[PDB]
RNA sequence: UGCUGAAAGCAUCUAAGCACGAAACUUGCCCCGAGAUGAGUUCUCCCUGACCCUUUAAGGGUCCUGAAGGAACGUUGAAGA
RNA sequence: CGAUGUCGGCUCAUCACAUCCUGGGGCUGAAGUAGGUCCCAAGGGUAUGGCUGUUCGCCAUUUAAAGUGGUACGCGAGCUGGGUUUAGAACGUCGUGAGACAGUUCGGUCCCUAUCUGCCGUGGGCGCUGGAGAACUGAGGGGGGCUGCUCCUAGUACGAGA
RNA sequence: GUGAAGAGGGAAACAACCCAGACCGCCAGCUAAGGUCCCAAAGUCAUGGUUAAGUGGGAAACGAUGUGGGAAGGCCCAGACAGCCAGGAUGUUGGCUUAGAAGCAGCCAUCAUUUAAAGAAAGCGUAAUAGCUCACUGGUCGAGUCGGCCUGCGCGGAAGA
């Protein structure tokens, strides 16, 4: 489960080094998050070239989970770790200038077109 | 709609008409005058 | 009128009008009211078993056969 | 009532056909026009129709005044008719109604498209006006209540479908 | 118009191209043999007894054998009487098959659900459990506080209590048929229907407005 | 909220009349129901002979003649304290 | 007074209606977007974390709303015992002093083998008055009820632009 | 006075209110309190009277031609109140102040002409105007009608587990 106090790795460039989730977002009395959910997040370690500090509060999009993506053909598209990209709440889109690795091609399908042009090869 | 006990001669310009079994007051000589009583 | 009734499920209550009672319960609206004026004890049930009210001018007694009560 | 002194005489060019359920009235401005006043009894003759008390019915001397009120308006309806009471105030609105079909643009996802009651038709003589052809004074009023239902006239412009009331007032909209 | 009695044989998936899995329930419907038609010198209402089965020749009883004897020498284990609406049936015609669904492919299904014994107090009634530590003990899955003090001062109807459960009737109204084969007695329907494998059910062409 | 309209020749959405008006009320929608003594209906299967003794709705026997189906028996179950 | 557990938690719930949300109507200093603000309707819905036993409050953040109150401020032969609280300690205040202090802080054991009412499931016996096997009605009885995000209608309507 | 220091009951059920107050019976009469459409024994009895509402069977200031009683008063058969009609002008483009005001921002005059009749205005609306209301008189309409007061009976103001 990805929920309050879940710790996620960032695929954001020069991004935060330890980050933890709060609440869940997306619906009233909502339970849990997965691939394609945006959640409220807190900074615990920022790295010295970070433009945020400890106890700063942001949003992040979940791009990979150890549970993977469901319903392509009755099977499942599997992954091994829980990873995210931090977002800018004032200007929208990612807080950085590029993204680490190909992330997930589900970002090309319908909803995240302004993200897959910033850096992703997908 | 606010509720009162009477209209108590608030303006003589009022005809004090009954509509659908209840009183309906309307006025031109006093602004914002509307009352369901006589 | 109101005809208030307890269904047997806690505070669960039904209400009607005299219009509704003759429109969909015309044989039962008198049946629920006449029993409250029969004799007390087991004789009340013995008189209630004789009541047998019908509506719509048709009964199950066409060979008994009920004749008009007159003075 | 105090109106039976004036029972209203049938004018030259109007015919009334006598029936125990719904009496009809015919004239050169109204055909298939119906009257139903079941709280009273008629006395129909070759030049007059008067109202009296009905057998077993209870009335405090009033129902023959309300029955005469239908005769009052039907005689003028079937011989001359009634005034136009539907006009659009706004400049960005338009109408093209004809016969038993309504085409009316008032800033909605639908051109009103109404199917009407029986014995009434509508026509647009201008791009902003609607004229109702009919002899039943209740039907030409009730169709106008349905047609004015789109965009009410507001105290800040009045751009809807035109109406009168003693409390009609403009507001100055004084802002910023 | 009428209904069919079958046998639920399992569930699977049949896919689309290039993906989406399309889960489907698999049902076998041997042609319903018919035992009686009414309003034909029997009863004042139009109805058919569709019947499926035959029973065993040394186990069938006299009051059942003599009730099917008008239709033949086999006790068809049940009647399944349906009233006629928007159509007709007669005392001559082929045993009723899945060709009832050859062009009407939206259906409704009636059957008994969740035939799973007693379950348990929480496994049935979806309660919230008490603390497993912090001084709390002996109470965790018991039904809880069954009322409140004096004024109502009684246990309510329409509440949650333990007993023998399941195997009660449910009706499903939103269903589409994927395939039928009258020669191989097959019915294939999109999604799931009440009761485990071996369940009989009733399937009908849709009449919902 | 309106149209038509009155007792009260006016007036008014109401008295007659007609046009609407909410998740509330009614219908539609799913299930339960003959302890329903107030025991409804339809089909199938089974049973229609006498006599002694006794002032006897109390029985004690005899010849003649009857079960449909259940219970029991287990082997067992996706039945079940 | 030959006894009647009291604020808090977890769990199980219910009633009111001066309506917070939802369905609607109306006034306005209702332009529009909103707010201010009242009445028809009680069928349905209505808060998480840091501090504190917290009721309450202070902050942080979610939400269709974060509505008010009854019921011995609901539910310890329901479980718990954080608070109120003796028996221990210590600082202060008071007293000659023992000692007192709803001054303060710390610490502080919770009994149980079920008649009748209530409620769920499930038998025998008896009732349907000839018997045995299956199918079917209907006096009555319960269940349900939406809601974010965004674009097209529309950057149209409205307004000096926003 | 009555209970606490008595019975009987009745008021639906409390000790006391209401009536009664105990020696005991009687297939006897007469009554009190209270009851007499029905449950439930006995009049849906007979006279006129007030209320019009499930009031009776909770809720105030305040307020009301809701409904009766009553005296005086306004409008009234050379004619009434509502409605329909005629209208509601003319001198006048005023005069002083001031930058200014088509009755309707101050004070100055409030007269005369006309007509059935009136004001350069009692009350709204508006620019400073406009547009309306009110005074008032006869034609049509017509015999009762209304305000104020004193009072009897009802009524609205109004929610709870």
């Amino acid at each position: 489960m990805i929920q309050e106090q879940t710790m996620l790795n960032v695929a954001d460039n020069s991004g935060a080094r330890r980050v933890m989730c709060i609440k869940v977002l997306g619906g009233s009395h909502r339970r849990y998050a997965g691939v394609g959910d945006i959640i409220k997040i807190t900074i615990k370690e920022a790295i010295p070239r970070g433009k945020v500090k400890k106890g700063d509060v942001l949003k992040a999009v979940v791009v990979r989970t150890k549970k993977g993506v469901r319903r392509p053909d009755g099977s499942v598209i599997r992954f091994d770790g829980n990873a995210c990209v931090l977002l800018n709440n004032n200007s929208e889109q990612p807080i950085g200038t590029r993204i680490f690795g190909p992330v997930t091609r589900e970002l090309r399908s319908e909803k995240f077109m302004k993200i897959i042009s910033l850096a992703p090869e997908v | 709609m606010k509720v009162r006990a009477s209209v108590k001669k608030l303006c003589r310009n009022c005809k004090i008409v009954k509509r659908d079994g209840v009183i309906r007051v309307i006025c031109s000589a006093e602004p914002k005058h509307k009352q369901r009583q006589g | 009128k109101v005809y208030y009734h307890h269904t047997g499920h806690i505070g669960g209550i039904k209400q009607a009008t005299f219009e509704e009672m003759i429109a969909r319960r015309p044989e039962r609206v008198i049946e629920i009211a006449v029993k409250g004026m029969l004799p007390k004890g087991p004789l009340g049930r013995a008189m209630f078993r004789k009541l047998k009210v019908y509506a719509g001018n048709e009964h199950n007694h066409a060979a008994q056969q009920p004749q008009v009560l007159d003075i | 009532s105090r109106v039976a002194k004036a029972p209203v005489v049938v004018p030259a060019g109007v015919d009334v056909k006598i029936n125990g359920q719904v009496i009809t009235i015919k004239g050169k401005n109204g055909e298939l026009t119906r009257t139903l006043n079941d709280a009273v009894e008629v006395k129909h003759a070759d030049n007059t129709l008067t109202f009296g008390p009905r057998d077993g019915y209870a009335d405090g001397w009033a129902q023959a005044g309300t029955a005469r009120a239908l005769l009052n308006s039907m005689v003028i309806g079937v011989t001359e008719g009634f005034t136009k009471k539907l006009q659009l105030v706004g400049v960005g609105y338009r109408a093209a109604v004809k016969g038993n079909v309504i085409n009316l643009s008032l800033g909605f996802s639908h051109p009103v498209d109404h199917q009407l009651p029986a014995g009434i038709t509508a026509e647009c003589p201008t791009q902003t006006e609607i004229v109702l052809k009919g002899a039943d004074k209740q039907v030409i009023g009730q169709v106008a209540a349905d047609l004015r239902a789109y965009r009410r006239p507001e105290p800040y412009k009045g751009k809807g479908v035109r109406y009168a009331d003693e409390v009609v007032r403009t507001k100055e909209a004084k802002k910023k | 118009m009428i209904g069919l009695v079958g046998k639920k044989v399992g569930m699977t998936r049949i896919f689309t191209e290039d993906g989406v899995s399309i889960p489907v329930t698999v049902i076998e419907v041997e042609a319903n043999r018919v035992t009686q038609v009414k309003d034909l010198a029997n009863d004042g209402y139009r109805a058919i007894q569709v019947t499926t089965g035959a029973k065993k020749a040394n186990r069938v009883t006299k009051p059942e054998a003599g009730h099917f004897a008008k239709a033949g020498v086999e006790a068809g284990r049940g009647l399944w009487e349906f009233r006629l609406a928007e159509g007709e049936e007669f005392t001559v015609g082929q045993s009723i098959s899945v060709e009832l669904f050859a062009d009407v492919k939206k259906v409704d299904v009636t059957g008994t659900s969740k035939g799973k014994g007693f379950a348990g107090t929480v496994k049935r009634w979806n309660f919230r459990t008490q603390d497993a530590t912090h001084g709390n003990s002996l109470s965790h899955r018991v039904p809880g506080s069954i009322g409140q003090n004096q004024t109502p001062g009684k246990v309510f109807k329409g509440k949650k209590m333990a007993g023998q459960m399941g195997n009660e009737r449910v009706t499903v109204q939103s269903l589409d048929v994927v395939r039928v084969d009258a020669e191989r007695n097959l019915l294939l329907v999109k999604g799931a229907v009440p009761g485990a494998t071996g369940s009989d059910l009733i399937v009908k062409p849709a009449v919902k407005a």
